[PDB]
RNA sequence: CGCUCUAAUUGGAUGGAAGCAGGGGCGAGAGCUCCUGUGGACCGAUUAGUGACGAAAAUCCUGGCCAUAGUAGCAGCGAUA
RNA sequence: ACCCUCAGAAGGGAGGCGAAAUAGAGCAUGAAAUCAGUUGGCGAUCGAGCGACAGGGCAUACAAGGUCCCUUGACGAAUGACCGAGACGCGAGUCUCCAGUAAGACUCACGGGAAGCCGAUGUUCUGUCGUACGUUUUGAAAAACGAGCCAGGGAGUGUGUC
């Protein structure tokens, strides 16, 4: 009489203290929006980031208030850079032969969106038994 | 000669117009104009071997 | 054209529509806005008063230069747009009809929904001086109406 | 019409600006203040000069207008305002929670904030806001 | 980083592809990815190639559209109807 | 098709067909600009590059994020006390000792709590900074030049030779 997601939804990976710290750090320091300068004053100008190239650009010249400029200093930590906020390391999956080689203790899996209902079913049911959590689960009714 | 088949000429300064070659009001020849020529298109004279 | 932008339970509601009407869209927003909520009948009686010039229709949005009317309440501008008002009557006519052909008490019904939409322009040209002609167009208007049992 | 002043100050024989400064700081501390005996407040200098400065303030103006007070009433109130960012939410609040009165409409007796008192026995070049207001042409309602 | 089409290797789609709308996650970023709705037939990845490959700008080009505005005009002429 | 309405072969309503009529005629999809209606936030005493970064209010069906708050304790960088005692200084105040101690950002654990609650998204309020963008120019917010808005279009190419 209710909806319930297939697979191990609560499963959490196990991280070295360090990785767990570095991960935590990331989630705490965050970063600036990094949207293109003045994307907000013109509809024909989009949010996608472009280097302020203007010789007189306030942002390019680094005036406080004109937003931050993309720099290496803003990179996340090598050790956790790119992990799902859960901690896991995502794995792109398109079919079952893709689940082969995955370690559910570290990596969680993400079934591609094209993958149909019929195949998701197999992949979801299989992947579960290999201890692998699937990030985009199917919610059936039980 | 695609887009070069016109005697379109520009009006110059005077009518609050950008100096773009026009014919019957239609702007075009010039690359930046719809129905204009291709600036740097594929070329037959090119050795693709 | 437009489709009803609002839900309507067939069991307690009647619908009606005007199509591509050539009349002021600006006058329409006003009239619509002004009659929404009123009883189908009150609505008619109201438009009649407007067409007859005894009840003004508040022009709150499109009012540049519009002269103040003392009967307008809580506002200054509004005018008495007969044409558009009349077209709305043909609507309430249609609406109440269906309404009755269904068993409801058309008049007694509430104007649940009613909005005008510019469906387009009927284009025209008008010659000017210096050998130049400019646009001279008619607005094409659609307007939906929904009546609901009180 | 009643003013629940957490503090009632007695201007009488007190350097206006100095009173203003403290009353300002206090209102910004949530304090509700009422300055009493405004007309009996004092300001140092050469009367002729002083009166010349306020007369000018009365003459200044244009269609946008520079409405300037003449009554000792307010101002004194204006003096206080000039020590308050009266165009910011907070500021206006403080200001508005302060009132200057002619004489004393309260039963209590305003206090004499420190450093603000002027000793008439060691000074001779000072004026009374009332004296000023009279010259300004104000009607001596007090 | 992204775009086209070619090739080798290898995948997804009517148990719903691309597109689009709103939303979640990742990347310093180019940008990648998922969810829902719509859509109803196509779409990828990697590797080596191929470019008519990236726009906020040029009184830039074409198309569409808002304000202007229910505004000016629908009076002036020796023919005031 | 039929039926109702209407001045009506119009339009509208209902109704029939099809997986789909939000496939009903420039009839696959259906973006932006922008229009109507409506929802959330703001709003008739208040100030203007519209925001960035912080932090508050209000608002949030699911999914694709799940964290967040307070007691206590652990660890504890730079920094770093009150009080008390003693002793100098006209004085404001200082030195010595208590003491590199208590404290000290992050993080973790115990126990308790939060589900519009944490993230996030919309909007609004406060703090700090802030007179677009691109170009021309020694010097641009510029009373120098360009654009009304949006979408799509729009600029290192071929051969020969070195
Ligand atoms: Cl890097
Ligand atoms: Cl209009
Ligand atoms: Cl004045
Ligand atoms: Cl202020
Ligand atoms: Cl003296
Ligand atoms: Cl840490
Ligand atoms: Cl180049
Ligand atoms: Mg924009
Ligand atoms: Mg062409
Ligand atoms: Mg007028
Ligand atoms: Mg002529
Ligand atoms: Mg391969
Ligand atoms: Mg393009
Ligand atoms: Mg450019
Ligand atoms: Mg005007
Ligand atoms: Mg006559
Ligand atoms: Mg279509
Ligand atoms: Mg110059
Ligand atoms: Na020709
Ligand atoms: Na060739
Ligand atoms: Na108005
Ligand atoms: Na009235
Ligand atoms: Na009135
Ligand atoms: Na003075
Ligand atoms: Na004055
Ligand atoms: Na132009
Ligand atoms: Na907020
Ligand atoms: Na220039
Ligand atoms: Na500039
Ligand atoms: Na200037
Ligand atoms: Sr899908
Ligand atoms: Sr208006
Ligand atoms: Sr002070
Ligand atoms: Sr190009
Ligand atoms: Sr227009
Ligand atoms: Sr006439
Ligand atoms: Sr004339
Ligand atoms: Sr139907
Ligand atoms: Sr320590």
């Amino acid at each position: 009489t209710e909806l319930q997601a297939r697979g191990l939804t609560e499963k959490t990976p196990d991280l070295s203290d360090e990785d767990a710290r570095l991960l935590t750090q990331r989630h705490r320091v965050g970063k600036p929006q990094f949207n293109r300068q003045d994307h907000h004053k013109k509809k024909r100008v989009s949010t996608s980031w472009r280097k302020p190239r203007g010789q007189l650009s306030k942002q390019r010249r680094g005036i406080k208030g004109k937003g931050d400029t993309v720099e290496a200093g803003f990179r996340s930590p090598t050790a956790v850079r790119g992990k799902h906020p859960s901690g896991f390391e995502e794995v792109r999956v398109h079919n079952v032969d893709d689940l082969e080689g995955v370690d559910g203790d570290t990596e969680a899996v993400r079934i591609a969106s094209k993958v149909g209902a019929r195949k998701r079913e197999r992949i979801e049911e299989e992947a579960e038994d290999a201890g692998i959590r699937v990030l985009n689960p199917t919610y059936v009714e039980v | 000669y695609a887009g070069l088949r016109t005697p379109a000429e520009s009006f110059g300064s005077g009518r609050g117009q950008a100096h773009v070659p026009k014919q019957d009001g239609r702007a075009r020849r010039v690359p930046q104009a719809v129905k204009g020529r291709s600036a740097h298109p594929p070329k037959t004279e090119k050795d693709r071997s | 054209g437009i489709s009803y932008s609002v839900e309507a339970d067939p069991d307690t509601t009647a619908k009606a529509m005007l199509r591509e009407r050539q009349m002021s869209f600006k006058h329409s927003k006003a009239i619509a806005r002004e009659i929404k909520g009123k009883t189908a009948g009150e609505a008619v009686d109201y438009l009649e008063a407007v067409i007859e010039g005894d009840q003004p229709v508040p022009f709150k949005q499109h009012n540049s230069g519009v002269g103040h009317k003392s009967k307008v309440d809580g506002w200054d501008a509004g005018r008495y747009p007969e044409k558009a008002s009349k077209a709305f009557l043909d609507l309430l006519e249609n609406a109440v009809g269906n309404a009755d052909h269904q068993g409801f008490d058309g008049e007694a019904m509430t104007i649940k929904h009613v909005a005008a939409h510019k469906v387009g322009e009927q284009q025209g040209r008008k010659p000017r001086a210096m050998g130049r002609a400019s646009a001279w167009n008619s607005p094409q208007v659609d307007v939906e109406l929904i009546l609901e049992e009180p | 019409a009643e003013f629940d002043a957490d503090v009632i100050v007695d201007a009488r024989d007190c350097i206006m600006g100095r009173v203003a400064s403290q009353v300002a700081e206090q209102a910004l501390d949530g304090e509700t203040v009422a300055v009493v005996n405004a007309e009996r407040a004092v300001i140092t200098g050469r009367e002729e000069q002083i009166v010349e400065k306020y007369e000018k303030r009365v003459d200044i103006g244009n269609d946008n207008g520079y409405f300037y007070p003449k009554r000792p009433d307010g101002i004194f109130k204006r003096t206080i305002r000039g020590m308050l960012p009266h165009k910011k939410q907070r500021g206006r609040e403080a200001f508005e929670s302060v009132r200057v009165y002619l004489g004393n409409p309260y039963d209590e007796d305003g206090e004499v904030l420190d450093g603000t008192s002027l000793d008439r026995l060691s000074n001779i070049k000072f004026v009374t806001l009332g004296e000023i207001s009279e010259t300004l042409g104000a009607n001596k309602t007090w």
